[PDB]
Order: structure tokens, then C-alpha cells, then sequence
DNA sequence: CTAATAGATTAGAGCCGTCA
């Protein structure tokens, strides 16, 4: 008794029946079906009754508007009820509901007291319903296959790279002079209240608000350039922008707060570098970008972009989220000034203060991290 | 502290009316939408290429397995998946002797040699399509690796032939547009990846653990180019037409100028999806000006609206014009005066320039794929690359960059805009992947513009993608 | 839908069931039960259901030690409960009590 | 609209175009692989298109 | 018209990695 019988209405429910039989055969069970195993020229009622009575462990019924009130289905149900009584198994019969047009108040009188399974929403959902039931009831699974049938069975707060600007000098009111200065008409622009410039309010025939914001951004960028020049950090001229990195030996064993900013790769060193761009949209921030640069003997760079690109490709292959995050945060904390900020000298007294921790984002959805 | 919203996965539709998020699982379990009977293949190349192609065809009839099944599902063989026949018995072969390939690849001039090689390859296909009785569905071209390395924009060897770009692939695809022949170009090393090696006894490209992925991709491409439908989008809102604009500079034509090519997508009566191109480049003489004159924009909008009306019978209720540049007033006012009054025009700019990166605190993996940071009612960031729980890995390396969406003209709900962009990334028939990084309305509108600008003007080119990709 | 259905254990409650059925018929109520009603040579399990579902106004149940465990009476009770839920009738089922142990 | 011109030449041209434009459109811009094309010509089209 | 200073945009090419 290890054959799963499938009762249906022929030929109205042939597609689902063939699908289910092929699936159950693939998973490893033994299935007897009216359309795939009945012989040609054989006494078929007698053979069907013999199959139901002598070798049958489950009686899966396909229930639909067609299989309801069908003579063959009803006779099979009667014999299966006799076999269930003789076998003392209260879960011998299992109806399968596949038709959306069959109301639960019109089912056979022989299956009213039975828990049907819903295939109406999706066939895979019902398939796993029946597989769970089979696992619980311990139907004999003739597992004659390995690595194929089991595969068929198988088938938050974030950081960022934005540094908010904590404060601005009050009033707004040549590139080779000491402080950041910008030429404009016969005037000179350098550190109109700035609270109203950064609100889309000030406007005048002397200057427009967008142009004023652009000039402020230029002043901020020049201030950052000079400030990193005053930090004694070596510079690398990229295609359009500039990057900054620390010389080997500058840090204590090339480490700042249990993070390493200089290391080894074969006949080359690797140096973590950053670059900064100041923006006023969506709010005043200092965007930071991460880069890796390679020096021959740890002090001199390589005057070749091909080898630099290849080595940079090789180094990042093993790094992951935590490595990049920690290295960036460590570099920013290294540039930190006193406790939580870092100023840019905008004049004799004026200063622009930048936070040394990035902007924090929060969500409500994550993953279980299934290793 | 800022807030992130998460956007649910779109789901795609397969045979039997079943749904799933992964194309591979859906094709394996349920199979393609439509039913071809088989694919008859025409091969052009040398005898080495014919043998290599036959061997590969025989290789992918049986199941193929990947090293990591969770990340990449297995390949159960071509016919188990696609319910059609594609074997090495429907091959009709047109030999190309090696002497020709050797002798034409000798002028030291990229343009002349490229033109001669393309002509050599395409004349045989044209003749076999005109003067013969055999039926061919997809023609397969097997170029030796030695000519691939020399036919590139910047290539140096270690008469209307100067009017075309010096790239084998683009010119070859362009010059067959007026005969409507589907084709699939291969490299000898792509199919015989073991036999091509380096100083060490290893292949240059190692497909040992990703061989099932290559089988999936090649089979899906061959099944699409033969006139098949492997999947579709389950949920697309009715009465919505999506467009796409991209600018490709028409290099070296009497001056520096640039053109524009488009694509369209909508749901038609019968629950069908009409994903087809929008052909006919529209130019402007200015150099570096990525915009349209009013006259050249009225034509494009009229064409798209007429196409939709012809197929459906009524004008779209909503039209979304995705692009990677920003519209100006002069051209957007050309719009809205060819548009009817019962239709909404929304212009969405999609860019990947702003450098925002998000890192997890005390972790090792990346951010999810549905996360979005809504900056405003006209701006937002969307993460189309990230960690996908089903395949237990992310779609990139390092930390992905977000996609910056900005409503430019009109008024729309940004959440709906993101929802519609995310479902436009599941229709890459050139690939068999979980999902793409950018909408395909912008990616397929780029291939057509890349092929249409590598040849002389050709009147009324085809719209179907199978003649381009 | 004007027939009283009597469910019971068999053959243990045939005496009381026959008494009740005959009395009800004599008083004018249309009743049903295997004895005097079931036809020989018919699909019974499938005629136990048609009568309950289409030709029943009340569902008497003779309760005793024999009942409330028999499979047949429980099946009939389940179909009766479903028919009661469909009919929106509060007093479909009348549990007669004839035992004391 | 075509089999009414009363000039055999023009209507023959128009009908041939009507069929072949669809055939060529299907050939060049669709993803199927059609082995043969079967043209079901109504009787009137064949009847009068003789010389 | 020509030649510099910047901020903010665009399109091309070419090289490397995909597993453990
Ligand atoms: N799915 C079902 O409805 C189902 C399942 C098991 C058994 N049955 C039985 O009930 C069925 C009733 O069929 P119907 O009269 O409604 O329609 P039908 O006979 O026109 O079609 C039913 C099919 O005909 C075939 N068939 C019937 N008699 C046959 C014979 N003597 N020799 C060979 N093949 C024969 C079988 O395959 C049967 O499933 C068949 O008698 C028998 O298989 C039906
Ligand atoms: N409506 C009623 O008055 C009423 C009362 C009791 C049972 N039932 C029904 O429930 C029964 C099954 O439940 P159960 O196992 O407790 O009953 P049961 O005790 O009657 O069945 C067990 C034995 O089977 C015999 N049997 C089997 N098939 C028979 C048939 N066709 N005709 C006569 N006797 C038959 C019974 O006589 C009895 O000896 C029968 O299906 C049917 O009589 C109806
Ligand atoms: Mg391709």
C-alpha cells in the first residue's frame, strides 16, 4: 500500500491532474492515474477497484464543478470510504479544491466533514499544503534519487558619507591669497545675512540668489582645499577632482582607532584616500568619496593609470561593506578637530563647522541574514 | 535621523498563469508563455566554428548544474524548460573560407577592413535568404577571436566605406536592417571557452562554476530571437504609456551633431504587453545641445500618440517620458500643444550621478533592493541594486550607488513613480537575471540609437527589438 | 424542504426511533429514517446527503451512549450543521435525549 | 477600397502591396520563426486579376 | 570674437570582477 490514487473527472480536469501526477512522480512518490497508467484493452472497473482496495495509501480527490456529482468519482469515493473504515485512518481521503466557481456549501455529502486544500490562489501553495500534510502523515516516499528530487523539494540604522554643516558665518559681505576670496564685478566676495541666502528669499539686481549660493559653494570648496593643505595630507590629482591620503609611517603603525589606512599588496602599498565636495541640496552637507591609491615604495606614486587601475581593482575585490564603512569613519574621525566638529577658516575670525560623524538613516525592513 | 520606505517586488507572469519574482525559477517550473514548435538554425563561419557550435548545442540538451544552486538556479536542459526543439539537426551551413578572412584583414585601415569583412559575412546571408528554399529562423554568426580584437573604435593592427563606424557588430547589425533577418553573434572563445588559454594552462575566461548561467542566457536569447515570449509583467496599469529618450552623438558626419531615439511600452487589450521601439532619429545641428527643437518634438509626440491610438483606439490617459537628461521650457511647450486635454504628461529624469552611499552598522552585507529615501515631493533616491533575500546575495560588489529620480515636468506621486520604475527593470530579454539596474525603457532605447548611428540614413527601419538586440 | 430527518445509532435505537417516527407520521409530520424509508439497491451514503441538503426542515438527533460517537451520525450532524449555517436558521438541530448514563 | 478601381493594373498592384507589406513587416520585426507563409486569397481577388 | 576663473550637466571609451 504505497500508491497515491488520484480521482478526477475526465477529460475536463486533465491539465491539473497531469501536472499534479508529474510533480508527485518527480518528487519521488508512486502515483496511479486514470490517464497515465490504465492499460489498453483491460477490464478497467475491476482493475480500478483492485488498485483502490489492495495498494493505496492516499486518495487525493480533485474537487471542482466537474468532479462534483460524477458517477466514477462517486463510486471511487464509496470504495475509498470502505477502505478507510477497514484501515482505521481518519486522513485517508483528501479533497483538493482547484475551481473558484465551486462554493463550499455545495460540496458532496461524502466530503462535507473533510478538510479540503485550496489551490484556487496558487498551485504551488496547494502543492506545499499537500507536501506538509504528507510529511506529517508519513506517506512512504520512495526516494530513489539523490541531488535531484531533494533539489525539487528545495525549489535598521545605516551610516552614510554625508557630513552636515553645523554653522555658517553670519554675513557674506585672488585665488592665491591667504583666505578664500572670489572676484565679482569690481567688488570682492568673501567672509547679506546668510540665513536668508539659504532660503530662496534674497533677490536683487546686484546678484541673484542662485548665483549667491553658487559663490558660497565655491568659497566652501576653496576653504576645504586650504584646510586639508593645512592638515599636511598628501594629495593625488584625479581626472577632474582631487584626493587626499596619508603617508606611510605618519600614523602609529598605520592605524587610527583599530582601523588600518595603509597596508601591503605585493610590490606595492595601498593608501585609503577621500575627496570632498560641498553641496547645498537637499541640505548643506559635505559629500565624501572613497578611493585607493598605490605607491611604489610607500612614498612615491606610480606615474601610470593602467597599473593604478589594475591594482585598485585587485584591492577592492576582498573588501566589503564593513571595511569601507569603518575606513571612511576612521579617516573622518582622524580629521576631527575637538570632539564632534571640524572647522574651516573663512576669515580672520569666522569659521564654518562640519560634523565629524555622518548622517544616520533609519528604516523598518531588513533581512534575517541567512548566513 | 531620516526615514526610508521599502517598495515591494513586482512579480512576473509565466505559463499556466503562475507568478514568481525570479525568471529562472518561473521558466523552470512553469515554462514560457507562447508555444513554438522548434528553432531552425542557420550558421555562417568556418568549419572550426561549425564544430564548436554543434558541440555547444549538444552540450545544453542535458541538465547543467551551477556550483552554488541558491545563488544561481540550475539549467534543466533546453527542451525541459522551453517545450520546443532546438537541436544540431536543423543546421544549414554556409562556409566562409579562412583565406578571405586573412586577405581582407590586411589593409591596415580600420574602416576599409571593417567594411570588407562585414560585406563578406552579410552577402552570403542575403543570398541564402533570397535565392534558396530552406527556412531559417535565427542566423548564428561565429567570428574568430582574431578579427574581434581589430574591429573596434580605437584599434591598430600590431569607396563608400568611410560613412560607417569601424565596429564589426554595429555596422553588421545595421546593414541587415533592410532585409529583416534575426541574428546572434558569438565569439569562438565564448562557446569553446576551455580551448582558449594563457601562459598557464587555464582558460582566459573561467566558466566552470557559472556554466549554467551562460546556458540560461544563451537559451533565453535564442528563444526570444526566434519569435518567443518567455515571460511578461504581471501588473501594468491600464491606459499608461511609457516612453524613453536617449541622445547618441552621430560621430563624424560633416560636423559634431547628435540624434534621439525612443522606446515605448503599454498594456493592450487582451492583457498583452507591447514592448517595441520608436524609430527614426531626430537631430539638431548644435554641438553639445541635448534637446529637441519644437518642430522635431511635435513629430515625436505625434508619432507615439498615433501608435498608441492605432493599437488601442483611444489616447493614453497617462504618458510618462523617462529620460536621463533634463527637459527645458522651449521643447516642453512643443509638448502639450500636440497632446490632447484628456491626457497627463509627466517627465521623469533618472540619473546615477549624485554620490550617496549607505552602510550598515555592525554588518557585512549591503542594503536591501527596495529601499528609497524620499527627499521631497519631486525627488527621491531608489536602490535598484542591493541584497536580495531569495538568492541570498547582492546584485553588485562593494556598496551600490542609488538611482536619483526627479519629477521634472508635470505633477505625479513619487511613490507611484518609483513603483513603476522598479517594475520596468524585469524585462531584460537580452539577459537571464533576477533584475536589472536601470529601467529597460532607457536601456533598449540606447541599443537602437547605437546601431542606427553607425550607417547611412535608412528609411523606415524596423521597430521590433529582435532585429537589434 | 418539509421533511423531518431522524438520525440515530443502528440497530440500538430502532425501537424508540420507530415509535417516534410512527407517532410523528400519525400526527401529520413527514419524517425520514433508514427503516420504512431507505430503498434497497440504492447508493445510500449519497442519498443520506441529498435528503439532508434539499428535503429537510428540521434535524432531530436521538442522543445516547450509542450516539455522539458513531461515524455515520457524526457525518450527518456535520452536513446538518453546514446546512444550518447556509439556511441562517437558529433551530435547525434538535438534540433529543433518551439516555441517562 | 482597392478592388474597385476598374483598372486591372492598379488594383492588382494595390492588393499585392496590401498582402506583401504585412508579410514583410511580420518577417522583419517579430520574434517567431515561420517556415512557410500560407496566403488564403478570397475568390474575388483571384477572379478578376487575370490579364 | 578671443582667453582665463568656477559650478552644474552630459556623452564617449577602456579595464576588471563574477567561487571558495
Ligand atoms: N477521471 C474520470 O472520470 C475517471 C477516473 C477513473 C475511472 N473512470 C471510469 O469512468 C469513465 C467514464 O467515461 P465516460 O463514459 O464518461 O466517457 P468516455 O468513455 O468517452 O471517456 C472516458 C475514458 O474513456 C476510456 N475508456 C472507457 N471505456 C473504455 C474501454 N472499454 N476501453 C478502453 N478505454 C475506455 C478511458 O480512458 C476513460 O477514462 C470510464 O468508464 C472509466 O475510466 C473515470
Ligand atoms: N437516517 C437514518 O435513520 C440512519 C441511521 C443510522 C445510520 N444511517 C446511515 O449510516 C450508516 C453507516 O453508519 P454505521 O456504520 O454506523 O451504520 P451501520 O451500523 O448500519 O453499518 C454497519 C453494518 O453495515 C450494514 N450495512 C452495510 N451496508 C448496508 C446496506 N446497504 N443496507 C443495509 N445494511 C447495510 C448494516 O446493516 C450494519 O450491519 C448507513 O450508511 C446508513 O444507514 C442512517
Ligand atoms: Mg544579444
Amino acid at each position: 500500500r504505497n500508491k497515491i490514487f488520484i480521482s478526477h473527472a475526465t477529460p475536463d480536469d486533465n491539465d491539473f491532474t497531469r501536472w499534479l501526477a508529474l510533480k508527485l512522480i518527480g518528487l519521488g512518490y508512486e502515483v496511479w492515474c486514470d490517464i497515465l497508467f490504465l492499460d489498453k484493452g483491460v477490464d478497467f472497473w475491476s482493475n480500478i477497484e483492485k488498485v483502490i482496495r489492495e495498494d493505496t495509501c492516499k486518495f487525493l480527490l480533485v474537487s471542482s464543478s466537474y468532479s462534483n456529482q460524477r458517477e466514477g468519482v462517486l463510486k471511487e469515493l464509496a470504495v475509498a470510504a470502505k477502505v478507510k473504515k477497514q484501515l482505521k485512518d481518519d486522513k485517508f481521503i483528501i479533497p483538493l479544491a482547484i475551481d473558484e466557481q465551486l462554493s463550499y456549501d455545495d460540496i458532496n455529502i461524502d466530503i462535507v466533514r473533510l478538510n479540503a486544500i485550496d489551490f484556487k490562489m496558487s498551485w504551488a501553495r496547494g502543492l506545499k499544503d499537500i507536501l506538509e500534510a504528507f510529511e506529517k502523515q508519513k506517506v512512504p516516499k520512495e526516494v530513489a534519487d539523490a541531488s535531484k528530487s531533494n533539489l525539487l523539494y528545495q525549489q535598521e540604522i545605516y551610516d552614510s558619507n554625508w557630513l552636515s554643516i553645523l554653522s555658517f558665518p553670519e554675513e557674506l559681505r585672488v585665488r592665491e591669497l591667504t583666505f578664500p576670496a572670489v572676484r565679482y564685478k569690481n567688488y570682492l566676495c568673501t567672509f547679506i545675512p546668510t540665513e536668508e541666502i539659504l532660503s530662496g528669499s534674497y533677490d536683487s539686481n546686484f546678484i541673484r540668489n542662485a548665483e549667491c549660493k553658487r559663490l558660497i559653494v565655491q568659497l566652501l570648496n576653496k576653504a576645504f582645499e586650504l584646510r586639508m593643505k593645512d592638515k599636511e595630507v598628501q594629495e593625488y590629482e584625479m581626472s577632474n577632482k582631487t584626493a587626499y591620503w596619508l603617508e606611510k609611517g605618519k600614523l602609529e603603525k598605520d592605524k587610527f582607532e583599530k582601523t588600518m589606512l595603509v597596508g601591503k599588496q605585493k610590490d606595492k602599498n595601498w593608501h585609503f584616500a577621500i575627496s570632498g565636495a560641498s553641496k547645498l541640496y537637499p541640505f548643506p552637507v559635505l559629500m565624501i568619496s572613497s578611493h585607493i591609491f598605490f605607491t611604489a615604495d610607500g612614498k612615491k606614486l606610480i606615474d601610470s593609470s593602467s597599473v593604478q587601475h589594475s591594482s585598485r581593482r585587485r584591492q577592492g575585490k576582498n573588501w566589503w561593506n564593513n571595511t569601507w564603512r569603518t575606513k571612511l569613519l576612521a579617516f573622518i574621525k582622524y580629521l576631527s578637530d575637538d570632539d564632534t566638529s571640524f572647522y574651516l577658516e573663512m576669515g580672520s575670525e569666522e569659521k564654518v563647522f562640519v560634523s565629524n560623524e555622518p548622517v544616520k538613516f533609519k528604516g523598518n525592513v531588513s533581512y534575517n541574514i541567512p548566513e | 535621523m531620516k526615514e526610508l520606505i521599502y517598495i515591494e517586488e513586482p512579480k512576473i507572469l509565466f505559463a499556466h498563469g503562475q507568478k514568481c519574482t525570479d525568471a529562472r525559477d518561473g521558466l523552470a517550473l512553469f515554462g514560457p508563455l507562447n508555444n513554438l514548435y522548434g528553432i531552425k538554425s542557420g550558421v555562417i563561419g568556418t568549419k572550426q566554428g561549425l564544430k564548436i557550435f554543434r558541440d555547444y548545442l549538444d552540450h545544453i540538451q542535458k541538465p547543467i548544474y551551477n556550483s552554488n544552486s541558491i545563488t544561481r538556479p540550475m539549467f534543466p536542459g533546453f527542451e525541459a524548460v522551453f517545450d520546443c526543439k532546438w537541436e544540431s539537426t536543423g543546421i544549414t551551413f554556409k562556409e566562409v573560407t579562412n583565406e578571405d578572412i586573412g586577405k581582407f584583414l590586411y589593409n591596415s585601415s580600420t574602416h576599409k577592413r571593417t567594411y570588407d569583412l562585414v560585406s563578406l559575412f552579410i552577402d552570403k546571408i542575403i543570398s541564402a535568404n533570397k535565392n534558396e528554399d530552406e527556412n531559417v529562423d535565427v542566423w548564428f554568426v561565429i567570428v574568430p577571436d582574431e578579427i574581434y580584437k581589430y574591429c573596434r573604435p580605437n584599434s591598430v593592427l600590431p569607396a563608400e566605406t568611410y560613412n560607417y563606424d569601424a565596429q564589426f557588430h554595429d555596422q553588421f547589425k545595421a546593414r541587415l536592417l533592410k532585409h529583416t533577418i534575426p541574428t546572434q553573434i558569438f565569439r569562438e572563445s565564448t562557446l569553446a571557452w576551455r580551448d582558449f588559454k594563457n601562459a598557464f594552462g587555464l582558460p582566459i575566461r573561467d566558466f566552470s562554476k557559472i556554466e549554467g548561467h551562460l546556458a540560461w542566457t544563451i537559451s533565453t536569447a535564442a528563444f526570444y530571437k526566434a519569435g518567443g515570449k518567455p515571460w511578461k509583467l504581471s501588473d501594468v496599469r491600464n491606459g499608461v504609456c511609457y516612453l524613453g529618450l536617449v541622445y547618441k552623438k552621430v560621430e563624424k558626419s560633416k560636423n559634431p551633431r547628435n540624434a534621439c531615439c525612443a522606446a515605448q511600452m503599454f498594456l493592450d487589450n487582451g492583457d498583452g504587453t507591447v514592448f517595441k521601439g520608436e524609430v527614426g532619429p531626430w537631430y539638431n545641428p548644435k554641438n553639445g545641445q541635448y534637446h529637441l527643437e519644437p518642430k522635431e518634438a511635435k513629430a515625436l509626440l505625434s508619432q507615439s500618440l498615433q501608435s498608441y491610438k492605432e493599437q488601442i483606439g483611444e489616447y493614453p490617459k497617462e504618458v510618462f517620458i523617462h529620460a536621463k537628461t533634463r527637459f527645458n521650457h522651449q521643447e516642453w511647450d512643443a509638448f502639450l500643444e500636440v497632446t490632447p486635454k484628456e491626457t497627463n504628461l509627466v517627465g521623469v529624469t533618472i540619473s546615477k550621478t549624485k554620490p550617496l552611499k549607505l552602510y550598515k552598522t555592525e554588518g557585512d552585507y549591503t542594503i536591501l533592493r527596495g529601499n528609497a529615501y524620499v527627499v521631497n515631493e519631486r525627488s527621491a533616491f531608489l536602490w535598484t541594486v542591493g541584497y536580495v533575500p531569495k538568492i541570498q546575495t547582492a546584485l553588485s560588489m562593494e556598496v551600490p550607488n542609488p538611482l536619483f529620480i526627479e519629477i521634472n515636468k508635470g505633477e505625479a506621486d513619487i511613490k507611484q513613480v518609483l513603483k513603476d520604475i522598479l517594475s520596468l527593470t524585469k524585462l531584460n530579454y537580452n539577459a537571464c537575471i533576477f533584475a536589472d539596474g536601470e529601467p529597460v525603457t532607457l536601456r533598449f532605447a540606447d541599443k537602437i540609437g547605437e546601431i542606427l548611428t553607425a550607417s547611412t540614413d535608412i528609411k523606415t527601419p524596423p521597430l521590433a527589438f529582435k532585429y537589434y538586440i
